[PDB]
RNA sequence: CGCGACCUCAGAUCAGACGUGGCGACCCGCUGAAUUUAAGCAUAUUAGUCAGCGGAGGAGAAGAAACUAACCAGGAUUCCCUCAGUAACGGCGAGUGAACAGGGAAGAGCCCAGCGCCGAAUCCCCGCCCCGCGGCGGGGCGCGGGACAUGUGGCGUACGGAAGACCCGCUCCCCGGCGCCGCUCGUGGGGGGCCCAAGUCCUUCUGAUCGAGGCCCAGCCCGUGGACGGUGUGAGGCCGGUAGCGGCCCCCGGCGCGCCGGGCCCGGGUCUUCCCGGAGUCGGGUUGCUUGGGAAUGCAGCCCAAAGCGGGUGGUAAACUCCAUCUAAGGCUAAAUACCGGCACGAGACCGAUAGUCAACAAGUACCGUAAGGGAAAGUUGAAAAGAACUUUGAAGAGAGAGUUCAAGAGGGCGUGAAACCGUUAAGAGGUAAACGGGUGGGGUCCGCGCAGUCCGCCCGGAGGAUUCAACCCGGCGGCGGGUCCGGCCGUGUCGGCGGCCCGGCGGAUCUUUCCCGCGCGGGGGACCGUCCCCCGACCGGCGACCGGCCGCCGCCGGGCGCAUUUCCA
RNA sequence: ACCCACCCGACCCGUCUUGAAACACGGACCAAGGAGUCUAACACGUGCGCGAGUCGGGGGCUCGCACGAAAGCCGCCGUGGCGCAAUGAAGGUGAAGGCCGGCGCGCUCGCCGGCCGAGGUGGGAUCCCGAGGCCUCUCCAGUCCGCCGAGGGCGCACCACCGGCCCGUCUCGCCCGCCGCGCCGGGGAGGUGGAGCACGAGCGCACGUGUUAGGACCCGAAAGAUGGUGAACUAUGCCUGGGC
RNA sequence: CGAAAGACUAAUCGAACCAUCUAGUAGCUGGUUCCCUCCGAAGUUUCCCUCAGGAUAGCUGGCGCUCUCGCACACGCAGUUU
RNA sequence: CCCCGGAGCCCCGCGGACGCUACGCCGCGACGAGUAGGAGGGCCGCUGCGGUGAGCCUUGAAGCCUAGGGCGCGGGCCCGGGUGGAGCCGCCGCAGGUGCAGAUCUUGGUGGUAGUAGCAAAUAUUCAAACGAGAACUUUGAAGGCCGAAGUGGAGAAGGGUU
RNA sequence: CGACUCUUAGCGGUGGAUCACUCGGCUCGUGCGUCGAUGAAGAACGCAGCUAGCUGCGAGAAUUAAUGUGAAUUGCAGGACACAUUGAUCAUCGACACUUCGAACGCACUUGCGGCCCCGGGUUCCUCCCGGGGCUACGCCUGUCUGAGCGUCGCU
C-alpha cells in the first residue's frame, strides 16, 4: 500500500472536552469531510494497520541438495503407478509407466503430430480430462487475470528440442521440461509427488548422467549422488510375516477381558 | 527492558531508516541488462577477445593473501620494454598497460614478460585493408579463426 | 499462448481499448463474416460491415432467412440497423432495432474501388499462407 | 593649443550572440532544527536528518594518486559482496562507527601553464565566387578590419621530454560532399500503415446461448494459432486478435562499396648534449563546525607564513635518525550506478466503491476560509429504450385499467435489496416494566404418516407353476501357485580369469621431464594407485527379477449331460 | 424451533478494582469498518538437508520469460561468513599422557631406544557369559529348543569426584640450547585467574515462542522546531475627508 | 500595538493562524474480534531519583530428557508420627 | 498310536478380523472449579494462490429471507421452501489487511422523546369585488391604523453581482 | 372481540448492508529520458446550429493544411458530398496558425500613458486626425561608432 495513503490529510484532535472522542479530525472547511477522523485504522479514509512494505521478504531459498533431493523424489513416484493414478492422471491403458519415446518426437513440428502420437501412447484420456476440467476459476482472481483454470497434463520430459515444444504448445495441460533443467514446480505440482510423464529415450538415458546412480557420481553437477535409503525393506508386511522375526515374539494376548 | 539473559544488543534503527531502504526487485531484470549489454559488446568487437585486454599476473598485497595471484590491472612499462611492445602500441593490440606499476623483483618480471611473449605468439592481427602489408597475419590465419575468445585472454591459475 | 510482450490480455486494459476505441478502428472491430458462396468466391473469411450490404441475421429473436439490406452502422453503439429488422414502439411508430455485425452475415458485398482491393489484398495474403504451409 | 599614439573608463533602440523562469524522483553546493532516545537533563542522540536557499543532467557527482601498503607487495573513479556492527568514538552511557586487503560489475585514458624551439607559423569578424545549406560548413579569392608579443598556434607535460648523430624498416590516416550496393538479431535494427487458420455443422434447452448430446481418433475442423477481449449466458473455430526466420507498403536509422573535394611527407629503437613543475599555496598557530579518526579526519575564519636532493603521507604529541611512498596549490574524460517527477509500455498469491489514490463519476470539482490553506460526497434499469401509445379520475402531483419486457415482485438515484425503524394483515397474550434460565402443560405452524406399518433379509418344509443346468467328462482360452531351479534369461555376496585394464573412463600434492608438443613451467601422452566393466566356472541369498515346459488348482467360453438334478417366480 | 400459561430460579453488560446490580465510568438502536503487524538482531525449542564441515550470496553461464522477473548449472563451490582453539591489556604463547628398557647418581631432575596410546573411582539403560533348575507317557542314555535365571563381565549417554594438558599470573628452584654467549632463548616443581582441551557438531534452510530496535497492538496530550498568511476585527501613529 | 486590563493582533492570545518535522513522547485513561480441551498464578524478595513503573528471585505453563517397575521377583523421596 | 484342503472347532503354533484410515481400532482404572496466564485440538469460520474433485451451475451460482426438517458440547454445518438472476464450492497444501458489543470508537442510517418545545419584540385590522380548481395572506376599490421628514420617505458610498 | 401495548410470522414501506460485477487505483518491472525570450509552466478570457460542465482548441478558436485510412457523424436538425472521387469519418501530424497576462520586455497595471520609423484613409509631408504595420526590458560577451580624463607619452 502507499507510504502516503490515509495520511494526505492535516488533522489535529479537538482535545477532550468537546463531547466526542479524542480521534485526530480534519480541520475545518464546509464540506461533508470536516470534523470526521483522520489516520485511525479504525476511521473511514483513515490508514490501514501496519500498512503492508515492499520489503516483506517474499523470496525464500532453500538450500540446493534439498531441492535436488526433492527432485529425485518427485522424479521417482513419476514411476509407481498408484502414486500417479491418485494424483488424478488417467493412466489407465498406458503401456508402461516410466513412458519412454522414440526421439523422432524430437522431429514433429505441427501439433496434429503430438495429438496422434498421445492417442497412440494412450495418454490422450489425460488431455481429455484437461479439456473436460477447464472451468472458471471461482473469486476475485477471475477479475484478475487468472479467470480460467484447468488441470495439469502429461510432462514431457525432452533432451533437446528440435521442433518438439512448438509441437506439444496448444495440447492443453501438456508441460515440456528440459532434462538438463528439471523443475521440482512442474515435477510435482502443489507439491504433490505423483506425475504422469512421457520421456525421450535420449532424455531418459541421460538422467543416469545428470543424477549419478548409487555407485556413481552425478558426472554433470560436479559433486552430488542420490540420497541414501534410511530403511531398504519398505514392505514391513514381508519383514513381519518372516521366519526369523515371528520365531522371537511372545505370543499374542487378545481374549478382551470387559469390565 | 532485557530478560534474564541474552546479548546486549544495539541495533541501529535510530534514524529515518524506512526513508531509505533498498529493495532488490531489480536484480533479475539487471542481471539480464548487464548480460544483454555484455553480449552487444562481443558483438561489436567482432573477433576480439569479449574478456577485454590481455591483464598482467600480479601478487597480493599482505601477508594473508601472499601466496595467492591474481590479474592486475595492466603491464607495467619495463615489462613492455623487456617484451618489445612500445607503449602506445600494447594498448591498441589488446595488452593493458598502467604506468603506476613499479617492478622490484625481477622474479614477477620475467613470468610477465613471458606473458606478453606468449600473447604475440598466439594472436592473429588482422591488417589494415583487406589488401595485406608487413605485421598482419596470413589469409590462412584469418579464414580458420575470426573467432572470439570466450572467457578471460590467457587465464590466470594459481 | 500469446508471446509478444507488447500486447496485453488484460481484461481492464482490453476493455478499456474497446469501448474507447475510435472511429477508424471500430470499423476493422464491426467486421462481419461473408457467406458460404462469397467465402468461396473472393477466398476472404470477413469483412468491414458498410452502409449498404445486404445482409442475414443470424442469432437472436430476428434470426431468420431473409435477406435485409443494411441501413446504417452505428459504430458508437457498435451496432447495425438493418432493413426489417424492427420493432413497434408503444406509439405505433417503428424503431431500428440493433445488431451486433458478427451475428449477421453477408450474402451481397457493396463493392466500390477500395473495397474490391481491399478483398484482392485479404485474398493475396491468405494464399501466401497457403503457400508457405505447403 | 592643436594634432597623434596608447592606458583606463563612459554612452548607444549601434552589428551579431548569449543569460533570465519552470520542473524537481534521482544529482551537486550551502544552510540546518526540534520533537525523539538517554526511563530526569545540559555533552551525546535524533542528524549534516525535516524545513530553508542556490545550480544541473539524462544521469549527476567522482576520476587517472602529494593512493594503498609494509607484502614475494598492489595501482584512477564509481557500484555490489565482504571486511563489520569490526578498529575507533562516546556523561566509554544511551548509543554511534568507517577504511585497507580479497572476490566480482565495468574498465580508458588524457590535456595545459611552465621550461624551450619555430619571421604569430594562431584566432575572430568583414566582402566576392563555386559547392553545401531544417544541427551555418567547406574550398577559393581580396593591401578589407580587428584580436594577439601584458603571448595566439605546432611540437611537448613527469609514464619523462627536447635537440643531435648514425642501427633498422617502410610510407594510410582523416574529414566536406556526391552517389551506389547488401534493409542490417528475436531471431528484418527503429517507427508508421494494411493484411493473413479453423463449425455459426447437426439435434435439443433458452428471452437470448458462447450451454447440453452428437459428428470417420473425445467426438467434426485449425492448431508455430486452446493469450485476452468483444458479441442478448460459459466461444480455439462469430468478430477483433493470438502464433509464425509470416506477407506487402511507406519512412528513418545504422553500417558496406565507388567517385570527387580538400587536408596529410605524419616511424621505431641505440649513443650523446640539454630541459624540467602551479604561493597568500603548503606548513604552523588558532578559534568554530565536522568526523570512527582518538595530544586536531575534513572544512573554515583570523594571525603567522615557507622550501627546492624540496614538499606531502607513512592513524599518539616531540627531537634525532635511516627506509618506503607519492608529486600537491591548473584542467577534461565514457562505462557498470541512481531515479515515489515525465513520456510510453508490461505484469501482479494487492484493493474491489466506508476498500483501492483526495479522486472508478463534469475532483483538486462543489464547498469553506481575508489569506496561507483546507477539501468532500457521488459507480450498477434492461439483452435491447422495447423508457409505459391509448381510455379514465383528478387543478395537478398522483392513481385505476391498457401495454413493453423472461421479468417493472427491473419504471429513469431503476441489479441484488439485510438490519434498526415503521404500516398493516393473521395468531396469541396482557394489574407487580420488560426480557431471561430449568421444568412441564395448552395452542398453533408445518413435517412424517397409516385409509394395517405389521418392517424386511437368510436357510428350511410343503403345495403350485418355470426354464435350463450345475455334478461329470471332452475341446479351447486365461489366471494362480509349485517345486525338479529341470532348461534358459535375471541379479546379490564370494572366489578364478588380470580377463575390460591400451579394444573402461575419471580422480590423485602417486611417479617419469628415458616420451611427444608448446613455451624451469603449461598441455598431451606413458607408468602407478583408487574407482567403475567383459569371460566362464563354482558356492550361496533362488531374492515379486523374468521366461519356457511339466504338474496341481481355479475361473470363463464352447461342446455334450433332459431331468429324484437346475435355478427362477408367486 | 412460533406463541401462551404456570411453579422454581434469576439484579446489566463491558471495565479498573481488596470489593460493582451500584448513588463508579462507557453503552438510544442497526449496518459496514475497526486494534499484537511487517523488517532487522538475538536467544531457546522443533522439522528437514548435508556433516568437520556447511553455506549462498554477490556475480557469471543457460532465452524472446507465455507460465520466468522463476527453474537449472558454475576449478566461480568458495573470495568470504559461521564452524573446526584457546588465552592474554599487550609483546606473545597455544591443548599428552602413560608405560617399559637403557644411559646421566632414577636425583619423584636431565638425555637415548621399544610398547601402548586420550587417564582413573562410583553410579549407569543396555549387551555378553552363565552354575543351576523346569519338564518330556516308564528306567537310563542323550544331542536339540526354549522359559526363568543365582552369580559374574564389558560398560553408551549423563552425573558426581579425583588426576592430567593449554593461556594468563604468582611463588620456589635447578639444569639445558647456539651463526650471532646475551639485560638472548628454552624448559621444571607447586599454587592460583580463563567465556579453555580431555576422539568433533556444526553450517544452511524452515516453523514457533520470547526479548528488543523501529509509527511497532489501536486511539489519546500540555508542549517543541522549520517555513509561510493575516492590522476586512481590534491596538497605536500618520495622510485626506465628514459630523456634533 | 497597549492612558497598562496581560488588554488587543479577523468569534482564537500569559505568545495568532496555516502547512510540515508528526503516526512527536506517555511509568497514565479507554479498547483489543470464534469454539472446546488440559494445566493454572501473584500482590512477597533484594536493587532502582524506586513508592500508579521496572530489575531480580519466587509462584505458572510448555517442551522434554534420564531412570524406575505388576511382566511373583523395587530403590529413593516426604509441610506426618515414632 | 495315521493326514486339519479337513480336528470340526473354547484353541488350533497349516492360514488368518465383521476389526487393521496402525495419525486406526480395542480394553481396564482413575479423575473433571477457574481470573491473569500458558499449551493442545478444531471434518470451526473468512478472503486469495499451487494441486485435486471427468465437482456443482440459466432444467438457476452467489447473496438474501424463512412458526419447514436435521446434525454437532460448541465454533458452526447440512438439507426443504421462497427470492434472486451468474457464477460457486469439497478435499490436500501454501498465504494473509482473517472472526467485534463495547474503544465519550469511525462513516452511514433509524427510533423514543413528539405531532411535543415551539412559529409571543417594535399598537391593526375590517368590508366588498376581481382573478382564479382553490383566497385569512394576491390585486383593485372603500374604511380604520401606523412611520410622522434624526422616516418604514426620496438619493448615493463600500459590499453584492444580474439581485 | 372491543382501544392500547407486547410477541411472532405474511405482505408493504423506510433504509441501502450483502452478493455479483469494474474503462479506477496500489505495487513491482522494462524502454526512452524531451520545457523556456523562436515567449515555458501556470493563469485569464474567448471559440459549437442548438452546449452549461468536463474535455478540445485560439479570432483560421469542438479546429486549417498535409499524410494514412476508406463511409460516416449521429441527441435533433441540417446538410454536404456523386464514397469509379485528395474522398465522409477517424488516426497520425512534417506544413501553417497560435487572443491576453505570465521569466514577461516601451513605461505603468487603470487596462492608463507613451516615444521613434514605414504604409492606407487624412494630407496632397500640413502637420494635425483616424486606422494599420515594425521597433522601443535588464544583464552580459565579441566587434562597431561617438566620446571622457592636471592617466602615461610623442610631434608641434
Ligand atoms: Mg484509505
Ligand atoms: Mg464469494
Ligand atoms: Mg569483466
Ligand atoms: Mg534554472
Ligand atoms: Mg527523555
Ligand atoms: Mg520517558
Ligand atoms: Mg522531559
Ligand atoms: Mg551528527
Ligand atoms: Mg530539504
Ligand atoms: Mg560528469
Ligand atoms: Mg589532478
Ligand atoms: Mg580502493
Ligand atoms: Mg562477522
Ligand atoms: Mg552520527
Ligand atoms: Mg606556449
Ligand atoms: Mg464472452
Ligand atoms: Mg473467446
Ligand atoms: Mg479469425
Ligand atoms: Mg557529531
Ligand atoms: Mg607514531
Ligand atoms: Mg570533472
Ligand atoms: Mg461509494
Ligand atoms: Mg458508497
Ligand atoms: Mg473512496
Ligand atoms: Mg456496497
Ligand atoms: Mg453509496
Ligand atoms: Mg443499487
Ligand atoms: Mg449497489
Ligand atoms: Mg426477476
Ligand atoms: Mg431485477
Ligand atoms: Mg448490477
Ligand atoms: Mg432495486
Ligand atoms: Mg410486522
Ligand atoms: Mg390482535
Ligand atoms: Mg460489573
Ligand atoms: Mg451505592
Ligand atoms: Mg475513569
Ligand atoms: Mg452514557
Ligand atoms: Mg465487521
Ligand atoms: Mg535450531
Ligand atoms: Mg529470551
Ligand atoms: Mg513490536
Ligand atoms: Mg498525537
Ligand atoms: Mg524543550
Ligand atoms: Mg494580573
Ligand atoms: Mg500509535
Ligand atoms: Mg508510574
Ligand atoms: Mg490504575
Ligand atoms: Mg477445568
Ligand atoms: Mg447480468
Ligand atoms: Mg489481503
Ligand atoms: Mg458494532
Ligand atoms: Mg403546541
Ligand atoms: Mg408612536
Ligand atoms: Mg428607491
Ligand atoms: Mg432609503
Amino acid at each position: 500500500v502507499s507510504e502516503l495513503a490515509g495520511h494526505q490529510t492535516s488533522a489535529e484532535s479537538w482535545g477532550t472536552g468537546r463531547a466526542v472522542a479524542r480521534i485526530p479530525r480534519v480541520r475545518g472547511g464546509g464540506t461533508h469531510r470536516s470534523g470526521q477522523g483522520a489516520f485511525g485504522n479504525m476511521c473511514r479514509g483513515g490508514r490501514m494497520f501496519a500498512p503492508t512494505k515492499t520489503w516483506r521478504r517474499w523470496h525464500r531459498r532453500v538450500n540446493t541438495t534439498q531441492k535436488r533431493y526433492a527432485i529425485c523424489s518427485a522424479l521417482a513416484a513419476s514411476a509407481l503407478p498408484a502414486l500417479v493414478m491418485s494424483k488424478g492422471h488417467r493412466i489407465e491403458e498406458v503401456p508402461e509407466l516410466p513412458l519412454v519415446v522414440e526421439d523422432k518426437v524430437e522431429g514433429y513440428k505441427k501439433t496434429k503430430e503430438a495429438v496422434l502420437l498421445l492417442k497412440k501412447l494412450k495418454a490422450w484420456n489425460d488431455i481429455k480430462k484437461v479439456y473436460a476440467s477447464q472451468r472458471m476459476r471461482a473469486g476475485k482472481g477471475k477479475m484478475r487475470n487468472r479467470r480460467r483454470i484447468q488441470r495439469r497434463g502429461p510432462c514431457v520430459i525432452y533432451n533437446e528440442d528440435n521442433g518438439i515444444v512448438k509441437a506439444f504448445r496448444n495440447i492443453p495441460g501438456i508441460t515440456l521440461l528440459n532434462v538438463t533443467k528439471l523443475n521440482i514446480l512442474k515435477l510435482a505440482p502443489g507439491g504433490h509427488v505423483g506425475r504422469f510423464c512421457i520421456w525421450t529415450e535420449s532424455a531418459f538415458r541421460k538422467l543416469d548422467d545428470l543424477y549419478g546412480t548409487w555407485r556413481k557420481a552425478a558426472s554433470l553437477k560436479s559433486n552430488y549422488n542420490l540420497p541414501m535409503h534410511k530403511m531398504l525393506n519398505t514392505d514391513l508386511s514381508r519383514i513381519l510375516k518372516s521366519p526369523e522375526i515371528q520365531r522371537a515374539l511372545r505370543a499374542p494376548r487378545k481374549k478382551i477381558h470387559r469390565r | 527492558a532485557p530478560s534474564r539473559n541474552g546479548m546486549i544488543l544495539k541495533p541501529h534503527f535510530h534514524k529515518d531508516w524506512q526513508r531509505r531502504v533498498a529493495t532488490w526487485f531489480n536484480q533479475p531484470a539487471r542481471k539480464i541488462r548487464r548480460r544483454k549489454a555484455r553480449q552487444a559488446r562481443a558483438r561489436r568487437i567482432a573477433p576480439r577477445p569479449a574478456s577485454g585486454p590481455l591483464r598482467p599476473i600480479v601478487r597480493c598485497p599482505t601477508v594473508r593473501y601472499h601466496t595467492k595471484v591474481r590479474a592486475g590491472r595492466g603491464f607495467s612499462l619495463e615489462e613492455l620494454r623487456v617484451a618489445g611492445i612500445h607503449k602506445k602500441v600494447a594498448r591498441t593490440i589488446g595488452i593493458s598497460v598502467d604506468p603506476r606499476r613499479r617492478n622490484k623483483s625481477t622474479e614477477s618480471l620475467q613470468a610477465n614478460v613471458q606473458r606478453l611473449k606468449e600473447y604475440r605468439s598466439k594472436l592473429v592481427l588482422f591488417p589494415r585493408k583487406p589488401s595485406a602489408p608487413k605485421k598482419g597475419d596470413s589469409s590462412a590465419e584469418e579464414l580458420k579463426l575470426a573467432t572470439q575468445l570466450t572467457g578471460p585472454v590467457m587465464p590466470i591459475r594459481n | 499462448m500469446k508471446f509478444n510482450p507488447f500486447v496485453t490480455s488484460d481484461r481492464s486494459k482490453n476493455r478499456k481499448r474497446h469501448f474507447n476505441a475510435p472511429s477508424h478502428i471500430r470499423r476493422k472491430i464491426m467486421s462481419s463474416p461473408l457467406s458460404k458462396e462469397l467465402r468461396q468466391k473472393y477466398n476472404v473469411r470477413s469483412m468491414p460491415i458498410r452502409k449498404d450490404d445486404e445482409v442475414q441475421v443470424v442469432r437472436g429473436h430476428y434470426k431468420g432467412q431473409q435477406i435485409g439490406k443494411v441501413v446504417q452502422v452505428y459504430r458508437k453503439k457498435y451496432v447495425i440497423y438493418i432493413e426489417r429488422v424492427q420493432r413497434e414502439k408503444a406509439n405505433g411508430t417503428t424503431v431500428h432495432v440493433g445488431i451486433h455485425p458478427s451475428k449477421v452475415v453477408i450474402t451481397r458485398l457493396k463493392l466500390d474501388k477500395d473495397r474490391k482491393k481491399i478483398l484482392e489484398r485479404k485474398a493475396k495474403s491468405r494464399q501466401v499462407g497457403k503457400e508457405k504451409g505447403k
